[PDB]
């Protein structure tokens, strides 16, 4: 019965809308949070993996695909769409991740359901000295055929110090 | 989804949405457990004792929820239960023992909501003894 995460990602996004009359600012919120998960998360996961540092944004993206997302999600999201340039890919996977369902008539057209993977996703990478934008190019719930998830490599972050 | 998803989005929960804030994080527990509850095997307590359905949240629920059963079970046998969990999951010095209450709302929810779906009306709080044990209370009016 390990339905227990979805559930309760479901009851806080529709605690967070009555809470926020303003779907941007669940958005906001859902990112920040997930940010604050993504820097844990990345420490439990080089810690039961050991796949050590990567080197290009292309290994990255592998790691996130074929392992992490394995890990904690217990999916494999296909990588597409690189850029010319390699700073830049897609991560598809066949609906939304964190939701199965949405309440009709639609109130949130702006609210993007699953925001918290992609603050979980900048959070994470940023625990490695990546600067990335995660963003839903495309999703499920919204109609498209497919949950499609933007990577962008930024800039390298300095170190510490 | 993997186990320690749950942990770190519920230590967010009780950062974010940090009394009418416990109250928001039980309410949270309160539909989680409704649903939960409705998909354990409720069926088998039909015809049974209210002990029984509290033996049934003890393990169980307990042991989906949290991948273990409660340390022990005690009772008054006047509609009072006292759940007992000697390492509680979401408690990750004594100067949070004020702050472990918040980290117990949800939790208090998750209990309420699983004995409504089994037609049972309850009121739950919990308490902490020394860190990390946890004692939640069920209380059933009769
Ligand atoms: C190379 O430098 C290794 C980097 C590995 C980064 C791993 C980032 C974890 C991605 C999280 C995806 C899990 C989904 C969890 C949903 C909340």
């Amino acid at each position: 019965s390990s339905e227990l995460f979805t559930l309760t990602y479901g009851a806080l996004v529709t605690q967070l809308c009555k809470d926020y009359e303003n779907d941007e600012d669940v958005n906001k919120q859902l990112d920040r949070m997930g940010y604050n998960i993504g820097v844990r998360l990345i420490e439990d996961f080089l810690a039961r993996s050991n796949v050590g540092r990567c080197h290009d944004f292309r290994e990255t993206a592998d790691v996130i695909a074929k392992v992490a997302f394995k890990m904690y999600l217990g999916i494999t999201p296909s990588i597409t769409n690189w850029s010319p340039a390699g700073d830049e890919f897609s991560l598809i996977l066949e609906n939304n991740p964190l939701v199965d369902f949405v309440e009709l008539p639609d109130n949130h057209s702006a609210l993007i359901y699953s925001n918290l993977l992609c603050g979980v996703l900048r959070g994470a990478l940023e625990m490695v000295q990546m600067a990335v934008e995660a963003k839903f190019v495309q999703d499920t719930l919204k109609g498209d055929g497919v949950t499609e998830i933007r990577m962008r490599f930024i800039r390298r972050i300095e170190d510490n110090l | 989804a993997d186990t320690v998803l749950f942990e770190f989005l519920h230590t967010e929960m009780v950062a974010e949405l940090w009394k009418m804030s416990l109250s928001v994080l039980e309410g949270m527990g309160f539909r989680v457990g409704q649903a939960l509850g409705e998909r354990l095997p409720r069926e088998t307590l039909a015809f049974r004792e209210e002990l029984d359905v509290l033996k049934f949240l003890c393990k169980d629920l307990w042991v989906a929820v949290f991948q273990k059963q409660m340390d022990s079970l005690r009772t008054n046998h006047q509609g009072t239960y006292v759940l007992q969990d000697n390492s509680f999951p979401l408690l990750l010095g004594l100067q949070y023992l004020e702050e472990a209450p918040k980290f117990l709302a949800f939790t208090c929810g998750l209990l309420r909501g699983a004995l409504y779906t089994l037609g049972i009306e309850s009121v739950v709080t919990a308490s902490v003894a020394a860190l990390p044990v946890c004692k939640f209370q069920v209380v059933i009016p009769k």
